[PDB]
DNA sequence: ATTTACTACTCGTTCTGGTGTTTCTCGTGTGTTCCCCGCGCCAGCGACCGAGCGCTCGGTGCTGGCGCGGGGAACACTCTAATTAGA
DNA sequence: AAACACCAGAACGAGTAGTAAATTGGGC
């Protein structure tokens, strides 16, 4: 079992109770559990499945030299870019 | 939009949580808590294996609902946090594991298995040979009570009797504390598809076959941490005994021992 | 008895259960005459309505409209010894389950079974059986039939029909399961599953009312067949008051074995 | 240990700062993997500059819920202790 | 507020940053792409940052930089080291009075060497041998070694080339260790310009200590890349030196390694 | 010898160093006649510029405004091996250690230290006579002299906080370690902190005396301005370079 | 030339208060075998003290990580009636 | 009576040109 952070924007209500069945809300769209490895599978179907047009992004604590793994759905003004296989975020401007 | 929604492993789950004096409401899917003063407190139903509710709470259709999809079983408790009713899925039993049960249960000879097994497994020695279900009985009152006494000279506390009616506060908190371990057991028998009432050494109660398996562990853990509560006599004892029968389910990995030790028990067959 | 509350909150003023409508109308209730209590959605229960409920034992269970489906009853996995170890004995003796299983055929085609027929013949005789009334039903709603062909993942019409109306039948058989004290496990034509005993009595009586319905909803082909087919199935379940004759049919079941059931 | 940091109304100074150590995915949404001791340092950071903001901070630990949250300000979501149990309750207007 | 660095230990490899301008942002080390982008990177977390051509840093950043104990490095083609900027006081007294020491006595100064080639052969050096006769050694075992590896992973070779595919990758691969080792050595507070085997050169003892292990981890792995001849060998290499410099632990070993080579004498 | 770069751009146009400023006026500067660069807040460089500077081993070395504080330098930790081993050399032995403190004192009084003197005793009588000090300027500007918890104080340390900075900067623009020192030891800037105690009293503190004789509304701003502009005009970061060769030279090289 | 403190101002999201509208996310012939997460057992880390003339210098057991093992989809099978549909 | 879908209005915070002011967060 390892950490699990969720944010989410522009998501129908169903996707925002059905993750407060397993993780505690503690922001508007911000949400911190602790499940295993099948659990967080099953959160990210369920995201994957019942957001529309909204942006979400999962993060999850591992065992790599940054400590974390994140991934993202939709699309948001902060994109990741890969820097040699590292993962960072760059802020596009508008259009 | 419309997924299954499953429950999650007993043991990858939170201990117990207790709500009070305020409706339970499924708000766009959730569990939700409302306060008399409008404070919505959602609730992680899916990742908690039982949800203890104390006098005051007003629970809805869509809230029993939801608690039976995820697996989690309500418990209406009353003073001191002992089991006044129960709710959880109905069709969630195995019929091989019933039928083994039961199986086990109806003929004398394997029933009498069972409950040298459970003797063995508490105590960590052999049943005398040659006796009856009521002897064994016996033999665990005097031993439960040789434990009541040696619990209350390690510990320092003031004891009289074993009182199970409220008509001191060592009780209350051990009622608390075994209370508790019944909840969270009762769950796991649920969750591992038997029967809560087909008892062995226990006979005619909706919950026997509990009151055995919590009978096999109470007094390895939980029993004397609640006699340390009571060492310190606190203001509000009731919380503080959750609280630590909370940490003793996480230290001990409760949640995860006892279905296999149920399966053992039933091994005797 | 038996009976259903819907669309109030459960609660306890002067020791009685009300029941409280949105026009104000209390329905007070008596602990006494009341086996168990159907619960339908719309329905908030009070900590002093379930504490009284669990002092007498009456049994407590959540269900849909009619109870056209269950969710959760109160003592779950069964509350009763002597009826859970009944239906297991009966189910774990080869010769109990046979005449159990007779005892199905019988109440299920109006005659009995014939002798010297193990249950898988049993089985078999009742599948063609089956399979002759589907082809008998489509002939008499002039239905194009291909067969019972389901898909779990992506959910033809008439089997769609079916489909819902089994539900619908699963779910107030195992209320009738639940409010008789039995498991809904233990079954004897069917085993391994869930609610295999709730597929055999639902099997018992499945022809009779929801399946022409069935057939009939699906002539009348609507937009929304899932709404009219569990609409219809709550009417007919009303109307035929299904589920109070449902446990004395499974009391009578299960008292085919002769053990003296109690 | 994971560890995440969100915040609410705090001066950009806090932004940038966190911003040293943390991966901003979100706006004032902090990613990391530190060390005891470099989160006590963050959340000096936090309470030396959030002075009109909210500060929620949880990291990965040993517990039974399996990770800890301290909140720093006044927010509409409030932490509230049940039976030790900590959990976040929705204030009203 | 103050601002305390990290152990090193705990933080990333190394981050390559090309074509865009290094700022800071209200406190924050930013890069900033041609078309506007704003590409935040955590500097404190961060052991060695390389600045590809094309990057033009500000003055802040390396005030920042320098503050968190992050080490700036200016690279030029296939990641070699060009430049570098670094904490300027944050070197610890006794430390460099020590290495100074043993570098200063010649017999101290042979006793760090043979450590050196002990650590590095796992065997040790031969008795009564000057400095010149083990670098003769140690040359002739580092060509053995790129012929074992040319022949253990297929790699046609002709010989070690350091004047501008193989070799770039050594040039690669190795670069990066330098890299970070230096920085380990600024985390531990030692100079970099003071080295027993190498010396006259500003990071001699950098060198040293990865001639120690150069040929464990990072040499076989970069013939790997060559084995794959791929289009773009630089962010492989660059990539598959991070994933070593974690599997490994590097970062968590080389100041216990270096304080066990200065062990000597 | 030394230059300071403030307020533009570093650039390398067809072989040169050029400084782009903010009105548009090109600052060439030829590879040569320079051994560190010092570039004060306001300065970007291009990759090409240290690109060129690396070659000739030119050093860089970030620093503040009129290099009031030191916050960064190429080549960390020194640049030059034999200056390392040779101010390391010196501080090592008892008897030169001594030396180059009986030099600090001579420079620093202008008188030479009594024979027969340990490194402890010269730091007693040293810090007596700048207790002395302390007395003489406050009785000559006047200011109540009692003797910090981490305005008088604040500006003397102020004062100290920049003098250490130009300390600093000279140290490291001569290739030598800043934590290697003689009087101080341990500590990562006792260097600094020796030649930085050699001419505190010599002229920086007296204007804190004076600015805190003024008490204005931010002394921090107006202690910083007037250090920046002593170590302006007077040429101090000049003048310290010679002044530490002549002290590490008392070692007989 | 760079960066930040402070200020309107735009833009977007969340939240809430109104209507309706529904009581809904289900189909089950019963039982044997290869594949992988999960616990499980054994190795590594997280203030009094000298030198001068009170002052001044200040220095010196869990834990994650490789391994046996025990729990799921093909298919492998009665049994009957007009060789395949049904249980 | 409980709960969700859908839509318009209020409240609130992030992002962004503008202005102005600084070249700064000690000491040993």
């Amino acid at each position: 079992m390892s950490m699990l952070v969720v944010v989410t924007e522009n998501v129908p209500p169903r996707l925002r109770g059905r993750l407060a069945i397993w993780l505690l809300e503690v922001r508007a769209g911000v949400y911190v559990g602790d499940v295993s490895a099948k659990i967080r599978e099953m959160i990210w179907e369920q995201i994957a499945g019942l957001a529309e047009e909204g942006n979400v992004v999962m993060a999850w604590a591992t065992n790599t030299e940054t400590g974390f793994e994140f991934q993202t759905f939709g699309l948001n003004r902060r994109t990741p870019v890969d820097l040699d296989g590292l993962r960072l975020v760059s802020f596009l401007p508008v259009g | 939009t419309w997924l299954p929604l499953n429950p999650i492993p007993l043991k990858d789950r939170v201990s117990m949580i207790f709500l009070q004096y305020g409706q339970i409401d499924v708000i766009d899917g959730a569990f939700v808590l409302i306060d008399k003063t409008g404070i919505r407190t959602h609730i992680p139903v899916g990742s908690v294996a039982c949800i203890m509710l104390e006098p005051g709470t007003r629970v809805s259709h869509a809230a029993v609902r939801l608690a039976a999809q995820v697996g989690t079983l309500l418990v209406w408790v009353g003073e001191a946090g002992v089991r006044v009713y129960a709710s959880g899925q109905p069709g969630g039993a195995r019929s091989d594991k019933l039928l083994y049960q039961a199986k086990l249960a109806l003929d004398e000879d394997l029933r009498l298995k069972v409950v040298r097994k459970m003797f063995e497994l508490r105590f960590g020695e052999p049943a005398p040979a040659r006796r009856s279900v009521e002897q064994l009985r016996g033999i665990e009152g005097s031993r439960v009570r040789a434990t009541y006494a040696l619990l209350a000279k390690q510990y320092g506390v003031t004891w009289n009797g074993r009182r199970y009616d409220p008509k001191d506060t060592i009780n209350q908190c051990i009622s608390a504390a075994t209370s508790c371990l019944y909840g969270v057991t009762e769950a796991a028998i649920l969750a591992a598809g038997y029967a809560p009432a087909i008892g062995f050494v226990h006979t005619g109660k909706p919950l026997s076959f509990v009151y055995d398996i919590a009978d096999i562990i109470k007094f390895d853990t939980v029993v004397p941490k609640a006699f340390e509560i009571a060492r310190r006599n606190p203001g509000e004892p009731d919380r503080e005994v959750r609280l630590a029968c909370r940490d003793i389910f996480r230290s001990s990995k409760t949640l995860a021992k006892l279905i296999p030790l149920i399966e053992d028990v039933l091994a005797a067959g």
